[PDB]
């Protein structure tokens, strides 16, 4: 998941 | 590694030539098709190429549900000459003309099948009456299985073989089919017969249809409307609409010029003249 | 199970995604992936049994 | 079902030399015979039988 | 090659035969796949093939047929055309299974001074129409497979008329493949073209291809071989030029399956 | 509580998987998992006390 | 064997055919050599080879027979015998040369309470006798080779005297094994012998054997099968009682030399 | 056995019965399962059981049937054929509850000189059809 | 969710 | 999780 899950 | 969407080679510039390659010429007779590219017969500047072949894969051509028949039934009440109508058709792509034509750009083809039913329902009789929401079934009846006789007979129980049971007014229904054939890939064209005439035995026996292989392929789609018929008389058409998903095709071939005539490749007369007038120094 | 890869984007607004699940256990099931590889013509435009150079001549 | 393009052929059974008796021995008499599937044999597409029915 | 050797010179060696080409236009290799035998991956009967190797893949050369300026066309099916050529066609009759790639070398020669194109074209699964209007797929058996000789096309469509007592068979026009398809696409299947000022033949090297490992080759044609005058014959002035076009063919990589008694056919 | 398994792909367009989640406590709520294990017919078709050698006399 | 095997059970596989008996009373493999293919070493034509396998290495039963108080015995040749027999028959007559073993299956069951004993003789150039007492070494290419039916022995010699259009054909006296020699010395050839109270089969395993390596089966036959009854047929107490033979034979490691037209001999 | 032993000759033996035979075609034990007693996973009355042991576990005799050219066949049903059968039937009928298997031997001799066939079946909840 | 997640 | 979803 880490990877997957992008964030802003 | 190439994939369908990768962007086309780019042009690279070329210059003025004196030399002995030659390229502009070549000799059909062998067979091949000469390789040639803009920068071969004239000078090209460099052009960095993005224009993809991504829409005409052979996936992305056929990724479309394409109506191949119509079914009529009707829910009216069964009397001594005539019966509440169901329907029955043999599965095929070749009742209509538009996706045949175009699996017939290929010798054979492998794929997975998706069916969606479009159903659509009216009142025949300048009545006033009513008809309460109706539940079609949808019987996949395989080659060898008790074909259905009446709207009600023992048959629509289903025990083993696959139904759909549609409710009027919902989604279009839709069902996935593997890759069913009998063979490692489906023919589209068969060059022979599925009897051989033997001297020894009798004429009649020895017959068969050109390129007919088994007489019953993938056996037939019954429909019927379930529902106890309404002193109101609604007629129903269950559209059917295939597509091939996950497909493979091999062996290329010219693509339908004439109408079609039958499941054949049979031409009918007074259909063979499809170009038009044109002069040969007219642009 | 899900499986993540990229769309090659074409009128825009880093790289972006959709995701895949597959719900059925029947691979006839799953929706058609459209990630599909190209092949090399040679095969009909160039069936020929001697290797053909484009600047010498077709025949020699 | 019944199919040319599938037919799968002819079995037979012949005396290759003759049944042979003493006598106070009967002349005649019966042969039963079996089929089985082989480990490598296998079916597929699930349908409904012929073999039974429920005519109203 | 500065040490002699070219494309235009060929030698072909299948079994105990032999030929020769000093005019080729190279040769091609359908689909660019040579013939093979049947790898156990793919196989599909259990019992133990027959292979008749050179008894069965040599050159078998056909009836020689005769191009004219009125000529349209001329065709043939395989297995068919190969039916009774020597321990092929027993092999074939034989067993009930059987699969075959071949070598089609096509012959025709003529002067500097003729002219004319022959396109040699081969087809998977060559299904041709029949001449009849008013009921399809409904050439007969014996109509279908003309064996050795084989059928020539027409120009003119022209309909089985006698409902009482029908022809059964096909009536293939010329610019139509005699199937319903633009003769000027045929290309997009393996060919070769016989142009008269620059070759006297043709080879195609055909794989056996179907839906299928191996099949009936009684009931069932993997290939036609379709011959069509591109551009038609002439000669010097002569009205009536005539010049003859030989067809050879080998069976390659040929096996077969499921033995018994020998299949007789009604042909006629 | 995710469970992936693989399907056996039929006609292909690496390994694929398919999904599946328990929505319900009791287990007769539960879908069929089609992953079922074959046995050897032996107990139906050679029920015999002493085993039996196929290239040797059945009788002796 | 503890574990239950046998002398006298026997299952023999070639090709598309299994044979099982009971009865045996072992096998015979002539010479002590089991048939096998032509060695470089000893190789002579440098054709290559055609070899049918299985298509041809198969057993074949011949017309079954009838054994009677009256016989005197009954001959046959090989390959000749064979000559009509699938594909071997087909392979044989389209080349030259061609060389063969077989596995020779006799076959005659009867009861208990029946009595009597069979010769089984294989007998390599089982040349002869012919039926004329003017003119020697005459019998009929036609006369000589029943094919598949084979020939009989007779108790009496009657000479053929019709001289103006002779009967041209063999007169074989049993007890001289139809070649002047007498019968009691035919078991220094490859034999076994069929006693009805111990056995219902013979079986030989006979090698190729000729001072050639290999040679024109059309014109020569290698092996003589004669079957011979050395204790006469009885049973019970019936004046006439009968019972059948059958013959069964197998090409062995079979391979032919000389590819052209087929041999259409005068069998007439 | 290169000592002497064969398929086609056996000895059983159950308590004070024993049975010999010649001329075998070998034991079947049904679905490959030998006869059991009852495990205690698997127990369901909770009283202690009685069991009969060598007193009912024997060869019990029925009586003999006659085979001719219109016989059509013979049926019987387990335990019901053995109900007054010794203190095997005993057992049976002070007891609300019983389990048991069995071994069944069917004899039938002739001569060199005769011929038939005879199918023996042993039918799980052999159910029959009624007259009516 | 390493745990959780089985996978077969 | 990281095996699961894979990536393409
Ligand atoms: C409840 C709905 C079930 C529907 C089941 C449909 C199963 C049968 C699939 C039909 C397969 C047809 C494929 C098309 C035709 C073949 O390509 C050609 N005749 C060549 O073999
Ligand atoms: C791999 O799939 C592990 C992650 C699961 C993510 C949630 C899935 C969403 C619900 C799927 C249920 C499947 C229905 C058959
Ligand atoms: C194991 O299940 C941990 C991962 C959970 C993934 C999301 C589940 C999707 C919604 C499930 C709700 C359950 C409904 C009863």
């Amino acid at each position: 998941a880490a990877a997957a899950s992008s964030s802003t | 590694a190439a994939t369908s969407r990768d962007a086309l080679p780019n042009t690279e510039a070329s210059g003025p030539t004196h030399s002995k390659e030659i390229p502009a010429l070549t000799a059909v007779e062998t067979g091949a098709t000469n390789p040639l590219v803009p920068s071969d017969t004239v000078q090209t500047r460099h052009v960095v190429q993005h224009r993809s072949r991504s829409e005409s894969s052979i996936e992305s051509f056929f990724a479309r549900g394409a109506c191949v028949t119509i079914m009529t039934v009707d829910n009216s009440a069964s009397t001594t000459n005539k019966d509440k109508l169901f329907a029955v058709w043999k599965i095929t792509y070749k009742d209509t003309v538009q996706l045949r034509r175009k699996l017939e750009f290929f010798t054979y083809s492998r794929f997975d099948m998706e069916l969606t039913f479009v159903v659509t329902a009216n009142f025949t009789e300048t009545n006033n009456g009513h008809a309460l929401n109706q539940v079609y079934q949808i019987m996949y009846v395989p080659p060898g299985a008790p074909v259905p006789e009446k709207w009600d007979d023992y048959t629509w129980q289903t025990s083993s073989n696959p139904s759909i049971f549609y409710t009027y007014g919902t989604a279009p229904a839709r069902i996935s089919v593997p890759y069913v054939g009998i063979s490692n890939a489906y023919s589209h064209f068969y060059d022979g017969f599925s009897k051989v005439p033997l001297k020894d035995q009798s004429a009649a026996l020895g017959d068969s249809l050109y390129g007919a292989a088994s007489l019953n392929d993938f056996g037939i789609l019954a429909v019927r409307v379930v529902n106890d018929h309404n002193p109101t008389k609604v007629t129903s058409k269950i559209r059917v609409y295939l597509k091939p998903k996950h497909i493979r095709v091999w062996c290329p071939r010219p693509p339908r010029a004439v109408a079609y005539y039958g499941p054949g490749v049979d031409y009918k007369d007074g259909t063979l003249t499809p170009l038009s007038t044109k002069d040969l120094t007219t642009y | 199970g899900a499986q993540v890869s990229s769309q090659k984007v074409g009128a825009h607004e880093s790289t972006i995604n959709y995701t895949t699940i597959n719900y059925y256990r029947d691979s006839a099931s799953n929706a058609a992936s459209k990630q599909d590889f190209s092949q090399d013509p040679s095969k009909f435009t160039e069936p020929i049994k001697d290797v053909l150079i484009k600047t010498a001549p077709m025949l020699n | 079902i019944d199919d040319s393009f599938t037919e799968g052929g002819y079995i037979s059974v012949f005396y290759q030399t003759r049944i042979v008796v003493p006598l106070s021995t009967p002349r005649e008499m019966d042969i039963l015979g079996f089929v089985s599937a082989c480990n490598d044999f296998s079916v597929r597409l699930l349908r409904d039988t012929t073999h039974i029915e429920q005519k109203a | 090659e500065a040490c002699g050797y070219s494309d235009r010179v060929l030698q072909l060696t299948l079994g105990n035969s032999t030929i020769t080409t000093q005019e080729a236009a190279n040769s091609v290799v359908a689909y660019g796949r040579w013939p093979e035998y049947l790898r156990d991956s793919e196989a599909n009967p259990v019992d133990q093939p027959t292979e008749p190797d050179v008894a069965a893949c040599r050159f078998y050369t056909l009836d020689t047929v005769s191009w004219t300026k009125e000529s349209r066309g001329w065709w043939w099916k395989l297995p068919d055309a190969l039916r009774d050529m020597g321990l092929f066609g027993q092999n074939m009759y034989y067993h009930y299974l059987g699969r075959s790639g071949y070598t089609v070398h096509v012959q025709c020669n003529a002067s500097k001074f003729h002219q004319g194109a022959l396109g040699v074209f081969a087809v998977p699964e060559m299904c041709l129409a029949g001449d009849s209007n008013t009921t399809t797929m409904h050439t007969s058996y014996q109509n279908a497979n003309p064996g050795e000789k084989g059928g020539t096309f027409t120009g003119t469509f022209t309909p089985d008329n006698n409902q009482t007592s029908p022809a059964r068979r096909f009536c293939p026009v010329d610019y139509l493949l005699g199937n319903g398809t633009l003769l000027g696409n045929a290309f997009v299947f393996p060919h070769q073209i016989i142009n008269l000022r620059t070759n006297n033949c043709a080879t195609l090297v055909l794989p056996y291809v179907n839906s299928l490992s191996i099949d009936s080759m009684v009931k069932h044609n993997n290939w036609g071989i379709a011959i069509l005058p591109l551009a038609p014959l002439n000669f010097a002035s002569e009205s009536s030029p005539e010049i003859p076009i030989t067809l050879t063919i080998a069976p390659m990589c040929c096996e077969f399956n499921g033995l018994r008694n020998i299949t007789l056919p009604r042909l006629q």
